[PDB]
């Protein structure tokens, strides 16, 4: 894996740069991969600093969450077995729902619905993983970050700080992608 | 030709260099981080030499993702 900001934000940019010049684009991609590999968290700093220098005013992690529902091709499963097709569908659903959080969190009714939707999606994703099994480390990690998201919700309903919910949602998306990659 | 104007207007000189300088200023004593940053800028420069304007496009698409 690479860091979430890298594959979710920078990777699609690199792909679009390929039609301009493949060599230079590959250079950019490899360079960013190496820089993030050496010092994790750096890609986020770069992106935020560039957004700052261009006076784009939006919260980084919120926007990250907004754009985080798309497939990462190099991680995705394209297998004819029912279990893996189900895996892809459930994972996709979870990522989409989690991505809808910034749009729904300022309306308490909607958000209260979103929580139920998320619980459902997580339940189904777990079901699907179990169906695949018939490894457990990645399942345990996923359960841990699901639980972490739940606890984060518990804290949110107390202090009202949505940014933490955005963070937890992002981490759960990353873990979903990790499930995808590990089962690949 | 318009050599100086082109590179002066490119996001390499306009955005990348200062941004990276500041990124170093965030942790000026972190050697490996600063070296990663330097190598990264060097590679971005290689890419720009290979295809003028590509840094402009990288930046523009980048912010187009965040709007």
């Amino acid at each position: 894996m690479v860091s979430m900001p890298l594959y979710a934000v920078m990777y699609p940019v690199f792909n679009e740069l390929e039609r301009v010049n493949l060599s230079a684009a590959q250079t950019l991609r490899a360079a960013f991969i190496k820089a993030e590999k050496e010092n994790p968290g750096l890609t986020q700093d770069i992106i935020m600093k560039i957004l700052e220098k261009k006076s784009v005013e939006v919260n980084f992690t919120e926007s990250l969450l907004r754009m985080a529902a798309d497939d990462v091709e190099e991680y995705m499963i394209e297998r004819p077995e029912p279990e893996f097709q189900d895996l892809n569908e459930k994972a996709r659903a979870l990522k989409q729902i989690l991505s809808k959080i910034p749009d729904e969190i300022n309306d308490r009714v909607r958000f209260l619905q979103t929580i139920k939707d998320i619980a459902s999606a997580i339940k189904e994703l777990l079901d699907t993983v179990n169906n695949v099994f018939k490894l457990e480390h990645q399942k345990k990690e996923f359960v841990k970050y699901s639980k972490s998201f739940s606890d984060t919700l518990k804290t949110y309903f107390k202090d009202g700080k949505a940014i933490n919910v955005f963070v937890s949602a992002n981490r759960l998306i990353h873990q979903t992608n990790l499930i995808l990659q590990t089962f690949k | 030709p318009g050599s100086m104007l082109v590179q002066t207007l490119s996001c390499l000189s306009m955005i990348i260099t200062p941004a990276f300088a500041e990124l170093k200023q965030q942790d000026e004593n972190n050697a490996s981080r600063n070296q990663a940053i330097e190598e990264l800028e060097k590679s971005i420069a290689v890419a720009e030499a290979a295809c003028p304007g590509i840094t402009d496009k990288m930046v523009k698409k980048l912010i187009e993702k965040f709007q």
